[PDB]
């Protein structure tokens, strides 16, 4: 029910070998899991808690230069020295100026001049590395219970909250009346934090890459530093000018906060105010619904009447949600919800909300179902009191095929080799497919390691042109499909 | 500087849009187009240079766009 | 004498047709003019006063967002309208969020959402423009007189200060006893300030181009604006993030002072505290020494002895400076300075300080002279009392030829067609040469408009390869010349 | 962005050194070298892509360096 | 007289164009000059007083490490920092060590480790430079007078000690009764100290090259440093050993006195205890004996006899010295000294001591003369009392010519183009010869920059083989000549 | 170290004897000789390598002595 308001929503219709199914819950997305004789649930990864963060490296974004000292030396007499050079807090630089009789020297030439300035960092951004073992993925599990307000309710108090932690890969989620479900997640595999840093700067946090964070041209100090006075590579925030080769002036650059923000065009924004809250990534888990039972399966069919509380509203994927209130007696019962064609030969559409029941009297219950394309009749009640609701669902079979193909392609582009395990029930076919996709993704990451989307498009066009110009067999169409994959990855990014 | 090296292509892109996903996607494209409009002489010079260096009717445009995008 | 301490020093040795000579005085360099019957002068453009600055455009570098309001609209109902939409102070951006029953809507889909935030710029930078007639070039003229404190005295109190103003082109300089000299400049020809902007930010000023300044992607307001509340192109300092397509939050970027300093890698810094003090650029104009006369030319040759106060010191260009004091009687006299060879047969080295005289008794006299390469005998006194000091100047004739060729090439690469007027004595040859160089520089600025030095080197080697590959006559040599001048221009940058 | 499109080559260069004259000259070269040593796979991929597209022994290396320099 | 005891002695027999002759005085050698009707002189550059030394760089040769501290960092958590890293006195180095549960951390891998040790240099060496204007070449001039112990007397009190200084190049030397001589030398050109450094270490001084001294891999500080705590390139004396990647132990290397002593093979040793005393190099200059007069020319030929005090002793160059005492009356007179053959047809040998006189009665007078090869008779007295002294001088004219050619080749190898001025009397021939040799020596120094004598012999043999293998005309003989002169410079070295 | 780089060849040699001019002039030849005597296998290997790489009867000995000299 919570997954209904979500735009990018997925539907899993597979259980085998013990009702185990591998799904991939995303922060911005949500997965609707359904089976034949098992209740449907809605899994949404709503939060990721990262605890005990270890500081990796602190960069300086805005600094200041005090105690500006400068001393020149006569030509052919060595370099000038300063008592502040021995202190690495003072950024120093040597250059050559014009020395002559007018500067107090005896010779005319290029004399050495040293300029030092105490480098005091005004504001610094912090880099924290978190081990993949101290993660805490918050997952909400909303069962399709047909509540009055369960549809799209993101406030909570309708589903169960599970804190997936690597310390306990095995865990059980106890629902209200649906029993318990098993969710074995792999937080160490998906979204590994061994090469990711939680860069914090002025109440704004990003999930940056470690290799990109280490080579940032800014004055930095290691995380073990508690004084904050020593900075490595101070020349990145400090310039030395030699106007007219007369004297050397040292100048501190402005606040690099704007430069950092325009340098984080690929990093994902997160929340770090009191706790490290990652709201991005994915979490792949196997779900087992053996102990999960249908709530109200023992309830009989109620021969009462139903009333339409909320009109039928079609979602973005085609599933319609109808709110119906039971009028007759015997409130615990199974709603005779069906979807047939106009002639009513048989049930042509499927039900998203498996086994819709009425919990209490005078309680509008929500029922979600995927009707077929075209005109259809939704039957809600029994023969005497029956609601025959006519619904026209737009789209076609080839249209839905194209939409689901594009959705799968986008999922493979976003998750890489993890999307091949989404909804996978096992077998040799999906196994070799995931293996080949992992090999191809490794090759792609080796090739396309840090390129932009425009460069991706350009390289894809070049590869497609070379493949079209390739006259030999078994090599042209491979290059063409590689170019098409690159074009798709370029047009589908960010 | 740090702003010169962006965070694109790092492979950490997920379903959720990243920082500067609206304007950062076409930022380089629009800045290159504005640099072209502000400097057409260099564009036509690179075009004729790539035309004289390609002699294949395909690599001319490739070298032209590469020389036009490589100059910040 | 002031020109001696300068490394980048030029020597003009030509006067004709009324003793007029065209010289380009630069801020970082200085010019030493000399004749055969007129005293040598030293010209240094030490300051440029730009008065009456008019603010053209104020850009914002660090802003602050307040009164963050947002409004979501149901799908298929248009875009949400707010009272802050008409307010130009509030920056807004429309987006699409997931709307359904969980958000208070009736339908499920992509509903419009607007988010407005009051754009309050806390720190900003200001661009000013000055009319070319509002300039005031401060030029110091230190004639070679021989004061012990005159050699390279940047403090002044030894020469004449001339305020070249475009309103008064022809000006006069009255020296102490050397007479008067004429300088006609009209700076409206060089350093066109109609296309240059003085950009001030946190007490740091730069001289940038007008087109580059007006194309800065930052929130700006016109200079005529006083309230400062209306900013154009606010979206360059704010980011509207839509996490999970649930809500659209706007966040202000950091200070763009560091990004601006990065964007000024080719701009020249100047001083702007109370008045616009340009310490960069050039001024090519004409000097007339017809009214100038030699000070002390009517004096006889004193027979007394001389003593060396300061030893002979060679400058970077090869001219030596000797500070000697007169001992005998008859203080106003002419120093018999000469530079002969080992055999002492005929003078070879020329005197930079022409007609050295003794002004007062017990006062050291400075004498600058260009000795030949190898050993040279400097004779300061008369036959009975004579200071025959031998000096060894390193280098060769081809060495000085290559040095002056590189100096002229650097001056050309810096000044465009303006360097062809340096030391120009008139005639058709230099005129057609300057015209050809101006045409070539126009075509170069059309081709090499705003490319970097790396791109300059790349295009140069490409043009050189194309010229070496071309087999046609009269097309290969010019292409190789274009390639090599592009190589030299790319090498000599900053 | 603002940091991109530096004030280089605008023709206002004079005898005096400009702002960021020491580090700003080799800034692009150093950042390209760092980006290459951090991602050599793309370097070898662009080299292989240009070796089969040049066919003149000169356009190969040119397209290679252009591809390795155009990527920020 | 003083020049007789010298092993390396030169004889100059040329004066023209104003009674001037160019001679090159060396420290290890001496120059015996003579004219036709002018007294012979002996010039020996005995000392070079370098004054006002300016320390340009001080290298450390032995240090001690104190306050050795170290700390390791957990893997994937950055580098470890220390409070001593901000002090440049503490040499530090970062490395990786095996970190796991046994070391106190949780992760198993390569954790960063740093170790800082205070670099306190206990003993070091000092490098100074002296300006060419601060030199003082001490030259002794001993005229051939014939005292009792004047021959080979290196203590002094026999000639005049002139201090050639560049402050006053032209200077006169007043002898006892031989008149005055003129000698301007300009120590600037000979052995220029602009590219040389006086290196002092444990009361032992050397004259090293400036480039070789600046590129010494040792911890150095600029000469302007007065505290001596901050050093540059301390990693050359301080190494960090990490056995088995467990811990980084810092240790300082041994004292570099022996390494420097073996590194100063091509350097010439001098004395620096209270003043800079250079006892090496050369000084080429012109000597004018136009004012030089013969002492005792007004004395007539005495009739008294002489007695031999010391036997005739032949020097290393072929000249003989005879000590005779006058016995007759009228001691001040010109000794009738001559050298004839058996038949005594006329004089065959030349007299070194021009115009030998007896200063005092009963005082041994030393007479030097160069007899011809073979048998000769030295006539000392008049026919009443006459000393018939036989002398057989071994050698021949061809042997003397070969020895003179070898001496000239050695002088040209030691002094380069300066030796071509030795004994020069002007003219176009010697001028073009010196110019050609100067260009050849410049090319030689550009080719043979710092090669050893073994590598010199190797390249000489290679060039000789190339010349013998090159069959082209006017090009192979030059290669063979270059190979021969390279072989000669190799065998005649150090 | 400093001992590795000698002061020979600088051109400052004069008539007077230099520091360690007696034993320091032939020390390289002596050390090469004793190194060849201590390591005859590498000497023979360099000899046969120069013999099979020269094939000119002159470059063989040159490359041989070069290989035995450049190896400390
Ligand atoms: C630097 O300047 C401040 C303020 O003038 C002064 O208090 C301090 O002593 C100076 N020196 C250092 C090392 O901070
Ligand atoms: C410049 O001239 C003034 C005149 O009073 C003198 O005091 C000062 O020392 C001079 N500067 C020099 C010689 O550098
Ligand atoms: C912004 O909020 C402040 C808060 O008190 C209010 O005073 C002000 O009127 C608001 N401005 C606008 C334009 O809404
Ligand atoms: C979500 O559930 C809570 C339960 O108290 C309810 O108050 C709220 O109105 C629900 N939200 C919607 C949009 O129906
Ligand atoms: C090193 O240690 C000694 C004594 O152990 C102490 O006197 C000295 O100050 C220390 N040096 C430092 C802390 O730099
Ligand atoms: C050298 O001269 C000194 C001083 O005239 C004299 O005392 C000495 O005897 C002479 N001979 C020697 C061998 O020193």
């Amino acid at each position: 029910m919570r997954c209904i308001g979500m735009s990018n929503r997925d539907f899993v219709e597979g259980v085998s070998g013990g009702s185990w199914v591998d799904i991939v819950l995303e922060h911005g997305s949500c997965v609707t899991t359904m089976a034949k004789n098992k209740p449907t649930l809605d899994f949404e990864l709503i939060k990721t808690e990262a605890k005990q963060p270890a500081t990796l490296r602190k960069y300086c974004i805005e600094a200041k230069l005090t105690n500006t000292t400068t001393e020149s030396r006569c030509p052919t007499q060595g370099e000038p020295s300063l008592n502040e050079e021995q202190d690495k807090r003072f950024v120093c630089k040597h250059s050559m100026v014009d020395r002559g009789w007018g500067n107090g020297c005896g010779l005319f030439g290029k004399g050495g001049i040293v300029t030092c300035a105490m480098f005091r960092c005004k504001k610094n951004m912090e880099g924290k590395v978190v081990q993949p073992e101290n993660l805490e993925y918050t997952i909400v599990i909303t069962p399709h219970s047909g509540e009055e307000h369960a549809v799209g309710n993101d406030t909570g108090k309708h589903g169960k909250e599970i804190k997936i932690t690597p310390q306990s890969s095995i865990t059980e989620a106890e629902l209200t009346g649906y029993g318990t479900v098993t969710m074995e997640c792999s937080p160490r595999t998906g979204l590994d934090f061994n090469e990711m840093v939680l860069l914090q700067m002025e109440n704004k946090a990003w999930l940056v890459h470690r290799q990109w964070f280490l080579d940032l041209p800014l004055p930095w100090l290691p995380g073990a530093d508690t004084q904050g006075s020593n900075w490595i590579q101070k020349e990145t925030l400090v310039t030395f000018k030699n106007p007219h080769a007369k004297k050397q002036d040292v100048v501190v650059l402005g606040s690099q906060e704007g430069a950092m923000h325009t340098a984080l065009t690929g990093a994902t924004e997160i929340q770090m105010s009191s706790g490290n809250l990652l709201f991005t990534g994915h979490l792949k888990c196997r779900l087992r619904m053996d102990k999960l039972q249908l709530k109200g399966m023992s309830y009989s069919m109620c021969t009462g009447k139903f009333k339409v509380v909320k009109e039928i509203a079609e979602t973005q994927h085609g599933t319609i949600v109808i709110r119906v209130q039971y009028e007759g007696d015997g409130s615990p019962c199974k709603i005779p919800f069906e979807i047939m064609d106009l002639e009513k030969r048989h049930v042509l559409g499927r039900l998203i909300t498996v086994n819709p029941i009425v919990t209490e009297k005078d309680s509008p219950v929500n029922i979600e179902a995927e009707p077929p394309f075209g005109d259809s009749y939704i039957i809600i009640g029994v023969e005497p009191g029956q609601l025959k609701l006519n619904w026209f669902k737009k789209g076609s079979s080839i249209g839905q095929m194209f939409e689901t193909t594009m959705r799968g392609a986008k999922r493979m582009a976003i998750l890489g080799d993890t999307a091949w395990d989404f909804g996978s029930l096992g077998g040799v076919f999906t196994s070799i497919g995931k293996a080949l996709h992992q090999v191809f993704g490794a090759i792609y990451g080796a090739a396309f390691s840090g390129v932009s989307w425009t460069m991706k498009i350009l390289i894809g066009v070049i590869i497609t042109w070379i493949g079209m110009n390739s006259r030999s067999t078994s090599l042209s169409v491979t290059l063409v499909l590689v170019g098409i994959v690159t074009l798709y990855l370029g047009v589908m990014v960010q | 500087s740090v702003a010169l090296v962006p965070h694109v292509g790092m492979g950490l892109e997920t379903r959720t849009e990243t920082w500067m996903s609206s304007e950062g996607a076409w930022k380089h494209v629009q800045r290159i187009e504005t640099w072209i409009l502000r400097h057409p002489g260099f564009t036509m010079m690179a075009a004729i240079l790539a035309y004289t260096i390609g002699t294949t009717h395909f690599q001319r445009a490739l070298i032209f766009i590469l020389l036009t995008a490589v100059t910040p």
